[PDB]
C-alpha cells in the first residue's frame, strides 16, 4: 500500500503494452516505496533536488540525442579507444578500487576488466548468445576526446542548459565524468553510496534503481575504506548475513525503474543498487558525476547523517595514515571501543 | 576539516 | 619466583625491624613483579630512565630537606594558603577532573574537594583519630610561592643539579608543578597514567606502587576521554568486573614500596596504582610533573604503545568536537566498528 | 599531528 515499490509499470505510448512487468524484477528481502516521478517543470521536483533526495524526471531531454544508440550505431561511431569491459560469470558486479588492492592481498574480485574495442566488446557479446553461453559482460567507460564525430555531435546536442543551469542553482563543482554503461539484461551493481552528485541518463533498456537515505548506514555495512571496495556494502542482498549484519533486516529502500528518457537524481552518499531487468535485453545509461558543493566554512548542528559518513571515512584515513598501514585500522578502533563505548 | 570530502565514484579518477 | 612482586622487605638500618610487611599491603587478582630499586650512579638506572621504564632509586637526596617534615613542622611553615584536601567514606580516591563533570551530569564522585587552611586539615584529621571515626582524608595540594619561608629554603635544598640533569637528559620538558599528597593509612589512588613524566618522592610514610606498562591499555580500560575520569581505569580493583573487562585477566604489574628517600620514576603514560601501607600512618610524597619530550617531526614504525595511545585520544578528542558534544563519540565509534572491524 | 600530546595529570590545571 506504502510500500508500493516501483508501482504499476506505465504503459508506452500507442498502446504498446506495458513497458515491463513485475516478473522482471529480481525479489530481495527488504521493503520499498515508490521515487516520485515527475516533471522537469513541477515545483516540487525541484524541491527534492534542492533537498537531495532522489527524483525521477522524466522530461528534461537531458540526452535527446543519444536516445536513437544502440550496438551498431554506436560500433560505428564511437571510435576506436579502448573500453573498460568487466566479465562476470554471476550477475553481481561488485565494484572494486584496483588501487587498493595492493594492501587486500587476500579479496579476489567476482568479475574482471578487459580493455577492449568496441567492435570487440559486440562481437564477445555476440558470441555469448550464439552459443548460449553463461558469463556476463558490463561495458563501463567514461567518454573522452576519443570518441568520433557523430558521438561529439550527439553529446553537444544533450540539454547542457537544463543541467548547467541546476549545477548552478544547487552550488555544485565540475562536472567529473559521463560514464557509458552497457549491461546485458539481468546484470546488477550492487548496493554502494557515490561522493558525487549523479543524474543518471537512462537511454536504451529498462533498470530498476533502489536508492537508501545515507541515514542507513548502520544498516549497509560498507566494506572498509582502505578495502577495494571501499563506499560498496558488504552485505550480499540475494544471501543477507543477519548475524554478521543484524540491522540490513532493518532496511528500507526507495524505489523506480527507469527507461528510455527518463533521469535520475541519485543524491551525493545516497546508496544505490542498480539492475537491468530480467529479460529486458541490454541496456545503456550514461550519467553525470558532479562534485558537490564546498561544506560550509562553518558547521551548523544538528549534523546531517552524510556529514557523519563523511567524519567516518576521514577517521578511517587518518587512522590509516597514522598507523603507517591500513591493516591496523580495525584493532585499533576496537581497542579504543571494547569496555570504553560499547 | 573532518566534514570535508574527496569524490570518489564507482570508476578509475 | 619472578612474579615476586615487592620482595622482601628491606631491613631499617640499625636493626630497627622490616621496614613493614606484607600484611599492610592489600591482594589484588593479578601478578606483579619487582621494579628494580637501584643506586642513582648505577648505569642500569640511567638506562632505566632513558628507555621510559620505571626505577626506584634510592640516594638521589632529592627532597632530603623534606625528610623531617611531618604535620606539626608543616602546620607551622607551609603559610596560610588554601589546601585541596578531598575527603571520602570509602579507601579510594578516584582523581575527577571537575571541568568535565558539566557534560556528565550523572557521575557522582565518591570524594569531596574542600578547601581549607594547613592547621584545620590536622585538626579534622585529630577530630577523625580521636573520635575514632571512618571517614579519610587526603590533602593534594601543588606547592606554590605562598608557603612560608623555610618551606621555600627546603624546597630550594632540593637536588635541583641532579633532576635538572635528568631534564636535560632526557630532553624533556619544563617542570610544571610538584604536588604534595598527605593520605592516611590505607588511601588509594586507583590506576590512572599521566600526560608527563613524574619523579615521585617519598618523604614520610611506605607506599606501593603498582605499575603497568602502557601496552596494556587494552587491560585496563581507561573512561572515555570526555569523562571526569578520564586517564583513570574503570576497573575496580577490589571487584573486578570481568564480564565488562575481560582482558583485567591478562593484566600483569610491576611493583615496589617506597619509603623516606626513595624516589621512583613513573614515566609517561605507565598506568599507576598507589597505595599507603594498611596501619602504616600517614604519608608524604611530593611529586615532579615535567612535560614529556616533544614528538619526532617524523615519527619511525613500528609504532610505539604509548603513540598509539595518543593517536586513541586524539581520534576521541576531535570526534567530541566535530560532533558537537561528547556524548555522540561512542554512538559515532559502534557505527564505525559493527559488521566493518570487529 | 595525530601523535601530538598535551600535558594531563591528576591536578587542576
Ligand atoms: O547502472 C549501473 O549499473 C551502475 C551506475 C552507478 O552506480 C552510478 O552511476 O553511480
Ligand atoms: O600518591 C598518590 O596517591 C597519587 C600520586 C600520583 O598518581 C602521581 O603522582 O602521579
Ligand atoms: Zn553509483
Ligand atoms: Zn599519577
Amino acid at each position: 500500500a506504502v510500500a508500493s515499490g516501483s508501482g504499476e509499470p506505465r504503459e508506452e505510448a500507442g498502446a504498446l503494452g506495458p513497458a515491463w512487468d513485475e516478473s522482471q524484477l529480481r525479489s530481495y528481502s527488504f521493503p520499498t516505496r515508490p521515487i516520485p516521478r515527475l516533471s522537469q517543470s513541477d515545483p516540487r521536483a525541484e524541491e527534492l533536488i534542492e533537498n537531495e533526495e532522489p527524483v525521477v524526471l522524466t522530461d528534461t531531454n537531458l540526452v535527446y540525442p543519444a536516445l536513437k544508440w544502440d550496438l551498431e550505431y554506436l560500433q560505428e561511431n564511437i571510435g576506436n579507444g579502448d573500453f573498460s569491459v568487466y566479465s562476470a560469470s554471476t550477475h553481481k558486479f561488485l565494484y572494486y578500487d584496483e588501487k587498493k588492492m595492493a594492501n587486500f592481498q587476500n579479496f579476489k574480485p567476482r568479475s574482471n576488466r578487459e580493455e577492449m574495442k568496441f567492435h570487440e566488446f559486440v562481437e564477445k557479446l555476440q558470441d555469448i548468445q550464439q552459443r548460449g553461453g553463461e558469463e556476463r559482460l558490463y561495458l563501463q567507460q567514461t567518454l573522452n576526446d576519443t570518441v568520433g564525430r557523430k558521438i561529439v555531435m550527439d553529446f553537444l546536442g544533450f540539454n547542457w542548459n537544463w543541467i548547467n543551469k541546476q549545477q548552478g542553482k544547487r552550488g555544485w563543482g565540475q562536472l567529473t565524468s559521463n560514464l557509458l554503461l552497457i549491461g546485458m539484461e539481468g546484470n546488477v551493481t550492487p548496493a554502494h553510496y557515490e561522493e558525487q552528485q549523479n543524474f543518471f541518463a537512462q537511454i536504451k533498456g529498462y533498470k530498476r534503481c533502489i536508492l537508501f537515505p545515507p541515514d542507513q548506514f548502520e544498516c549497509l555495512y560498507p566494506y572498509p575504506v582502505h578495502h577495494p571496495c571501499d563506499r560498496q556494502s558488504q552485505v550480499d542482498f540475494d544471501n543477507p548475513d543477519y548475524e554478521r549484519f543484524p540491522n540490513f533486516q532493518n532496511v528500507v529502500g526507495y524505489e523506480t525503474v527507469v527507461g528510455p528518457g527518463d533521469v535520475l537524481y541519485i543524491p551525493m552518499y545516497w546508496w544505490h543498487h542498480i539492475e537491468s531487468l530480467l529479460n529486458g535485453g541490454i541496456t545503456i545509461t550514461v550519467n553525470f558525476w558532479y562534485k558537490g558543493a564546498p561544506t560550509p566554512k562553518r558547521i551548523e548542528y544538528p549534523l546531517k547523517a552524510h556529514q557523519k559518513v563523511a567524519i567516518m571515512r576521514n577517521i578511517e584515513k587518518m587512522l590509516g595514515e597514522a598507523l603507517g598501514n591500513p591493516q591496523e585500522v580495525g584493532p585499533l578502533l576496537n581497542t579504543m571501543i571494547k569496555g570504553r563505548y560499547n | 576539516q573532518l566534514t570535508s570530502y574527496d569524490a570518489e565514484v564507482n570508476a578509475p579518477i
